[PDB]
């Protein structure tokens, strides 16, 4: 086994965890334990602290700064690893008792409990002109020294290392999401039945996603064009709620479909981030500092949940619309397209 | 960085 | 200015059913980011081992490997007539992408000497223009030999390639092919001319020398 | 699955050659195809990679500024133009896919196309018989031999009997010569009762050149 290692700026601490991903299984979260390694020599104050913090990083538009950079706390926890108080024992893991055998009594253990419904971290694509750090939700564990949680925290005699809430794909796949759609126009009792299906309900990031469509135009109007599209939505909810619809693939095939006719035709989009880093603030999975990562995964909440959660909550739709003719009677007023939406789980499968 |  | 990779071995021998280990140790720290790779002689290389110890899938579970530092190990505990071939070592942390020398896995034999003959030029070969003679060694192990041509009572060099075929799969053992190419003039005079064969399983060098 | 290399041959020093790998059964978004090079006992050397998700390219600094990684999505083949060509870059080529979440080694190869590069141009071979004589008779077996010298392409393929006799044959590797033209060998071991009443021949065929031979060996 092996465990990640960050001291900090002067080397008087050093914060040790088993791994940097802890999985969301929606019913439980994966602990964050670990310990800290503190030498007597520069242990003045003696009072040791280690903190799990989920902040929402975000720059605000009036400032023009270039750069600067806000965080707003969603959920923090708090756990006093030095002195041990006398109304706070826990068991140690495994992990916890392999590591203080090997540093000794000087590493103290600390373990912190995600409770359910608290988003996934989640990072906003940044444009080429955005040179500060991250933003979006983002988990960080903070350890540091000090006399009383009231005093100011010295960076120097601090260290943080950021982590990440995820989620990976059902190990069962959902119900084939299939949609139907019939317009009647008012010239005649003729409808204009749209009919799409998706291949599967999970999709691994990168994979083809093929869209059966079947259209059946018995109307007097003609379809002139069939846009296919995959997009991306995402609700934040942090200060009152905002949301946002974003095509991350598309298609706009010029397929007829004459008056009193029938067709069928299978399409196939790919989402890739290439042909989307223009789209600032773009959902995207978590960043450690400043990789490149994929289209965020699709966040995964409770059935029975208690909604309305912090953050950011991606979800992803393909959406099969029929630009139709218009005309007759009303002109080009009214308008006479067809569309209809997909759902679909779009993230990683479970790492074995 | 890590370590055993 | 580059991550480089040193397999500790040179070429290994065991028999079939020993655990051998090949030890591999990078530059610097490249992390637990480590795979393995068994190229069969013609044939392009499979994946054995990733992440430094986690197995691939379809791999056989004898096959197993280790983190210790910048030392990272193959091993395998029984060995088996599959897995006899090269092997290498990679990194893949940073890019580029470095591989390892090679390691030279081989079935172990009884030590048997060569079968050497020696062939005179054809009359093809001499009314075109040039001479080649053979000397050829067959069925011995191990691999490790040192042939030399004499010609006139001399040892010639300068002008002796060699050729050393793979190890057969039923009985296990190698073959040599040294060829002293010379001019057509050089051969009919002072046609004096022979080789001289140096191997374990041959307690004295046995000399095979033709004329006319 | 698969991946198959084609755009192999003999080009010039300073000329140019343009590979491909056609892939099945690989999504191209969710993989990352890579080149690797390898001359004859020398060894893996990685060239180039392309990121087709992310959109990123990737060469060896021996390699920067010369050679080019694409890819036709559409089509699921890679492509590689290599221009500036050097006798260095003489070597079997293979083609090997990548997870693109996440790498995890590389799963996958093909056979990998030969390429050579040099000034010397394609000859076929000088086919010349090794008589077996009575140093060749030895513990009740002979051996039948036949030289392959003057051609310089790499591939070449030999047979005896178009390929009925396979006990014994030894087929040595091919060793590249002063002059640059390579040179092979291949022997059999047949009785020594049978020889003399039964007719041994080594097909080789050179596939560049065009040179079907059927030499036969007879004793001197």
């Amino acid at each position: 086994t092996r465990v990640f290692k960050k001291a900090s700026p002067n080397g008087k601490l050093t914060v040790y965890l088993g791994k940097r991903d802890f999985v969301d299984h929606i019913d439980l979260v994966d602990p964050v334990d670990g310990v800290v390694l503190v030498d007597p020599e520069y242990l003045k104050e003696r009072r040791v602290y280690v903190t799990l913090t989920c902040a929402f990083r975000y720059g605000r538009e009036d400032l023009d700064v270039l750069g600067l950079t806000f965080r707003k706390d969603l959920f923090v926890a708090n756990v006093q690893s030095f002195p041990p108080a006398p109304e706070d024992k826990k068991p140690l893991t495994r992990l916890q008792e392999r590591l203080i055998k090997k540093l000794g009594e000087h590493a103290y253990p600390f373990t912190f409990e995600i409770p359910p419904n608290l988003p996934c971290s989640v990072t906003l694509q940044p444009g080429p002109e955005d040179t500060g750090k991250a933003c979006g939700v983002d988990y960080e564990v903070k350890a540091f020294l000090a006399e009383n949680l009231e005093e100011k925290i010295h960076k120097r005699n601090s260290v943080r290392l950021v982590i990440r809430k995820v989620q990976y794909a059902p190990e069962r796949p959902g119900p084939q999401p299939t949609a139907e759609t019939t317009r009647q126009f008012l010239m005649s009792d003729k409808p204009l039945h749209l009919e799409a299906s998706l291949d599967k309900e999970i999709y691994y990031h990168g994979e083809p996603i093929s869209v059966n469509v079947h259209v059946t135009n018995n109307t007097n109007k003609t379809v002139k064009k069939i846009k296919i599209s995959v997009r991306q939505y995402a609700d934040i909810v942090l200060f009152n709620t905002a949301q946002y619809k974003v095509p991350v693939a598309m298609e706009e095939a010029d397929d007829t479909v004459a008056p009193s006719s029938t067709f069928s035709k299978v399409y196939t989009l790919t989402p890739f981030l290439a042909n989307n880093r223009e789209k600032r603030g773009l959902a995207l999975d978590g960043k450690l500092k400043h990789e490149d990562t994929n289209l965020a995964s699709s966040t995964l909440l409770r059935e029975g949940a208690n909604r309305e959660i912090l953050g950011i909550i991606v979800s992803y739709k393909v959406k099969v619309k029929l630009v139709v003719s218009r005309g007759g009677l009303l002109g080009d007023l009214a308008s006479s397209d067809v569309a209809v939406e997909l759902p679909f789980t779009l993230m990683h499968p479970k790492p074995k | 960085a890590s370590s055993v | 200015s580059d991550i480089q990779m040193t397999q500790s071995p040179s070429s290994l021998s065991a028999s079939v059913g020993d655990r051998v280990t090949i030890t591999c140790r990078a530059s610097q720290s490249v992390s637990s980011a480590v795979a393995w790779y068994q190229q069969k002689p013609g044939k392009a290389p499979k994946l054995l081992i990733y992440s430094a110890s986690s197995l691939y899938s379809g791999v056989p579970s004898r096959f197993s490997g280790s983190r210790s530092g910048t030392d990272f190990t193959l091993t395998i505990s029984s060995l088996q007539p599959e897995d006899f071939a090269t092997y290498y070592c990679q990194q893949y942390k940073y890019v580029p992408v470095t591989f390892g020398q090679g390691t030279k896995v081989e079935i172990k034999r009884t030590v048997a000497a060569p079968s050497v003959f020696i062939f005179p030029p054809s009359d093809s070969q001499l009314k075109s223009g040039t001479a080649s003679v053979v000397c050829l060694l067959n069925n011995f192990y191990p691999r490790e030999a040192k042939v030399q041509w004499k010609v006139d009572n001399a040892l010639q060099s300068g002008n002796s390639q060699e050729s050393v075929t793979e190890q057969d799969s039923k009985d296990s053992t190698y073959s040599l092919s040294s060829t002293l190419t010379l001019s057509k003039a050089d051969y009919e005079k002072h046609k004096v001319y022979a080789c001289e064969v140096t191997h374990q399983g041959l307690s004295s060098p046995v000399t095979k020398s033709f004329n006319r | 699955v698969q991946l198959v290399e084609s755009g192999g041959g003999l080009v010039q020093p300073g000329g140019s050659l343009r590979l491909s790998c056609a892939a099945s059964g690989f999504n191209v978004y969710s993989s990352s195809i890579h080149w690797v090079r390898q001359a004859p006992g020398k060894g893996l050397e990685w060239v180039a990679s392309i990121s087709s998700y992310y959109g990123y390219t990737y060469y060896a600094d021996s390699v920067k500024g010369r050679f080019t990684i694409s890819a036709d999505t559409s089509k699921n083949t890679a492509y590689l133009q290599m221009n500036s060509l050097r006798a260095e870059d003489t070597a079997v080529y293979y083609c090997a896919r990548s997870r693109q979440f996440w790498y995890s080694g590389l799963d996958y190869w093909g056979q990998g196309t030969l390429v050579t590069v040099s000034s010397a141009s394609t000859k076929g071979p000088s086919v010349f018989p090794l008589a077996p004589s009575s140093k060749s008779t030895s513990g009740g077996t002979a051996a039948l031999g036949c030289l392959v010298k003057d051609y310089f392409p790499e591939p070449v393929t030999v047979s005896w009997n178009s390929g009925a006799l396979t006990s014994g044959v030894h087929t040595f590797p091919a060793v590249l010569q002063s002059s640059g033209l390579y040179s092979l060998s291949s022997v059999v071991t047949v009785p020594s009762s049978s020889l003399g009443t039964q007719t041994y021949i080594c097909n080789v065929n050179h596939k560049p050149s065009n040179t079907k031979v059927d030499k036969k060996v007879e004793p001197k």
